[PDB]
DNA sequence: CGGGAAAATCTCTAGCA
DNA sequence: ACTGCTAGAGATTTTCCCG
DNA sequence: CGGGAAAATCTCTAGCA
DNA sequence: ACTGCTAGAGATTTTCCCG
């Protein structure tokens, strides 16, 4: 599996780790505490 | 018949990009067009490009100018 | 490095040293220090340095609202060509956006629209307008203008042209239409050295012509190709290479180890 | 290159246009245009009344593609705004009008002057009738008449299909404008190359037609001749 | 092209077409259309696309003020090394800035400071402090943070480290000092794989050593070189090339056509 | 001589033409109506 | 490489340190350190009273470089803040103190724990006297005592010059810290290379000294020998 | 005497940039140092760099490591 | 001289507000 | 007459290591 | 085949707010 | 399951043109 740390929306604080669900070119779909978020790959780090 | 149609298909020029390259590449020659993918010929190299990453034109400047 | 690793993790809990510092100060291999950094949640504060690429299909239009002189300007761009369509509207209301999008659909073959998550673009009236005209709504990731960078740069260009030609008109709407005209037909460049209008006409005509020609070719040219597999469909052959489509997966294989039936 | 004699014979026999020869015998369009030599901007403007509101309708004559919207009043300002929009969206060169009060106002004339449109004072009536028919068909799906008018424009432009090849008005106007762009491109190339004179083998001056990579195509005494780049010189006059 | 030029200038007064459009639409050469555009004041709306480079001498320090948690943080950076010095101050006042700069001058060899045009940095108290310590004030072009991009990026880095280590301290000033410590001694990278403190020590020691060594060399090595001219001073010779200084103009010439006396 | 068009300070409107006095790497000194201004070369065009 | 015997002879004759041999005979520092083998972090802290205000003075013992500022009160919080600042600006390893109330408080101990400083409880008195002299000299140029204290620190650190070579305290501390950085670099290199064993020509294991591009320097039976890369193998143990 | 001093001068490494190039170039060898200009040797090429565009270090890592 | 692995280098982005 | 930079995350290229 | 000039291409930045 | 771009200003490289 993977760990994702991200910067969701207008919040400069980084959040994580989240479960990586889908990895596309430019954006990733993640799950953070039963919440599905779509984050651009600029604002995310996958480990 | 078929050869004329193939020649017309190959008369179109395609501008395209790669997944990690942000600059548009030169006018490759169109070989095949599909719903989600186009087949091009760029400098003696055949590539398959997603339809969302390709701009297929003709260039009437060129056409009417050799 | 068991002793060195413990003294580096203990230091990282205090200083959050980067992998280079702990590698130097505790004789750790680079991979070990990188593992130490990567396991600290407090040091995950930077995303990867790349950019995505927007959809450039001929049917995609990017819409956005901009503000000038206290008014609201609704702007649409054809992504493949740069052809723009702008109009001053009384307010950022779903009714005005629905009307503008219905006009756009009635003027050009609009298949899908890519907008941000503004209230007007997410209204049920705009959804009903898109459903009637068969337009597929794609909404960007919230607070990510880079998803609609095309329409954002078009907003910049439109504002520059409006500033250029503001004196010739007395209202803002006349200047907006004048700027649309100037951008669409009086500015050349891009892929074909075209204007926006010439490029969009070329794009749509090319789509129609290529669709019809490929339909005729596929109707006439019917063959099955065996390579290395199953009866793959033949797409293009010649120049020592064959392009085939097996199980909706298009691959290019050389003429060798391939037979056309 | 080698097909110039064949193209001349084909033109003498069948009077084919330069498009056919360029598409068949693999010739540059300038050579074909010389051999054969040896509407897209037309719009009609009208005002139509429906349910007490004024609808300004613009039709592309060569294709039947319509541009209509409900205007608040039959005033030269509103129609000038409409025409400026139309010029900004399509290559409008001239508009046909019915000598109405809103079409001969000074504002509309100024709009035409700025947009480079010439004003000149049966298809429009049939187009208005068809638009009214479609509006009556789709009125029940819209609360306001302006939304219904745009629905009717969409339907007429992309859903109703007729003609020889069964294309819609949008496809027809796109094809027509593409053909006009090709025509303008060819005209610009002809104008660019017409200022040159060529001397070959040295013979008298010859009008230049094409400047190919491996040959130069020229015209001398109403006859087209192909000479190599290495046996001729081109000068500007 | 006399007729074409007039029809293009007349169109440009209306549309301000770019050079490509008028070159295409009026058969103009590219230079003529570019001249038409370049003579229109309304189309001069873009500067050249490059960047300058900040002074990187060992004596330059860049100062700036940043704000965090409602407090003011005065930050200084040594440009050559990245060594930073930060301190929470009660207010953006010329007294506090003068005190901070006097401290900085008393701690390190500060020869010149590069700041923006804030009120505290332009105060007469700061000027008097710089005069007493022999510090030369360089003020950036107004509203151009790129002139102090070094201290701006250092503000970003300091804020990131403060966010990392905020929980370990109860006040902001303690966390600021902790972040300064971490940046200066617990983060490696850069030119020598150094920390900021190691790099600044290396820079200052190298300056001193090179100055003394070059002074001794110039005292011992005294020659005049004639090339092609006057008695140019000899700076370095060898490997088929000679470096000379003629009339305060340093040039490199090959060993041929040069004689050392 | 030279013509300089520039964007001085927090004003998005471009101004000019001005007399070019000194051209350095990264910035230029100009004269616009007896007023001496120093503008970065990013925010200036010299003709 | 070839100068190893000369370096051994020089060490046997004059007992020179590895720095001199590495600077003279062109040897890597590890080889010289092996041949010769075959304070920078020290600070003193004190509190001084002047005109009813408390001045906290930190001196670098090996160089005489001072760090002083006026603190609002003689409290462990203030001196902990001062020491955290000092650690953030200079590589402070241990501080000497006089068992005062503000130096044995829990806050200062926590600051030392976080900053990696060891607390241990004549130069400081002379330094305080010199600081007082300079403060009295430059008091007339400052309204507040805190500004004058910083002026005195600046003067003592960079203007007053004395010693063998006539350098100031700032140059001395810079040189000392540079030397300490060199020492730490050499120690890290020694630790990195000490985990390897070399077999040459195959003979017994030999401690590795240098891994040059064209040769490998090793030690066998208290003797340094140079072998080619192509006649020896290096393994990690 | 003089040769030792020259060798020590050439033992220092310089990081520098050009007027239009924003990336710092590799550690060239220092030949001469002046008030406003330094003379370097980068890959068998001698250049003169303004003092404000050069970072002259030694690199104690390297020194104490060959 | 030849692959693999590790290291070095290059590319590229956000935030500084 | 003054001037974008820095540090980290991936991707790609060089170099080292044993054969 | 050789320079010069012109054209094409590449690089790089602000604004979109 | 989604995604920076665009147009202009300089600098550099290719190509064309007459020898
Ligand atoms: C009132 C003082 C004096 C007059 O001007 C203001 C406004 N200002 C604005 C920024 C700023 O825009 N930072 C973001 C940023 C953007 C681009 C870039 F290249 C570098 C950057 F840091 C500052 O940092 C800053 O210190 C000030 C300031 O101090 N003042
Ligand atoms: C309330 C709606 C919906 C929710 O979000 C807000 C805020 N917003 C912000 C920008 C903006 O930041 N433009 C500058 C920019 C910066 C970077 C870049 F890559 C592209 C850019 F255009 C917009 O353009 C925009 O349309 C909106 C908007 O519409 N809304
Ligand atoms: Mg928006
Ligand atoms: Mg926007
Ligand atoms: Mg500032
Ligand atoms: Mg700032
Ligand atoms: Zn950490
Ligand atoms: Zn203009």
């Amino acid at each position: 599996n993977f760990r994702v740390y991200y910067r969701d929306s207008r919040d400069p604080v980084w959040k994580g780790p989240a479960k990586l669900l889908w990895k596309g070119e430019g954006a990733v779909v993640i799950q953070d505490n039963s919440d599905i978020k779509v984050v651009p790959r600029r604002k995310a780090k996958i480990i | 018949e078929l050869q004329k149609q193939i020649t017309k298909i190959q008369n179109f020029r395609v501008y395209y990009r790669d997944s990690r390259d942000p600059v548009w590449k030169g006018p490759a020659k169109l070989l095949w067009k599909g719903e989600g993918a186009v087949v091009i010929q760029d400098n003696s190299d055949i590539k398959v490009v997603p339809r969302r990453k390709a701009k297929i034109i003709r260039d009437y400047g060129k056409q009417m100018a050799g | 490095f068991l002793d060195g690793i413990d003294k580096a993790q203990e230091e990282h809990e205090k200083y959050h040293s980067n992998w280079r510092a702990m590698a130097s100060d505790f004789n750790l291999p680079p991979v070990v220090a990188k593992e130490i950094v990567a396991s600290c949640d407090k040091c995950q504060l930077k995303g990867e340095a790349m950019h995505g690429q927007v959809d450039c299909s001929p049917g995609i239009w990017q819409l956005d609202c901009t503000h000038l002189e206290g008014k609201v300007i609704l702007v649409a761009v054809h992504v493949a060509s740069g052809y723009i369509e702008a109009e001053v509207i009384p307010a950022e209301t779903g009714q005005e956006t629905a009307y503008f999008l219905l006009k756009l659909a009635g003027r050009w073959p609009v298949k899908t629209v890519h907008t941000d998550n503004g209230s007007n673009f997410t209204s049920t009236t705009v959804k009903a307008a898109c459903w009637w005209a068969g337009i597929k709504q794609e909404f960007a990731i919230p607070y990510n203008p880079q998803s609609k960078g095309v329409i954002e740069s078009m907003n910049k260009e439109l504002k520059k042209i409006i500033g250029q030609v503001r004196d010739q008109a007395e209202h803002l709407k006349t200047a907006v239409q004048m700027a649309v005209f100037i951008h669409n037909f009086k500015r050349k460049g891009g892929i074909g050295g075209y204007s926006a209008g010439e490029r969009i006409v070329d794009i749509i005509a090319t789509d129609i012509q290529t669709k019809e020609l490929q339909k005729q070719i596929t109707k006439i040219q019917n063959f099955r190709v065996y390579y290395r597999k199953g009866p793959a469909k033949l797409l293009w052959k010649g120049e020592g290479a064959v392009v085939i489509q097996d199980n909706s997966d298009i691959k290019v294989v050389p003429r060798r180890k391939a037979k056309i039936i």
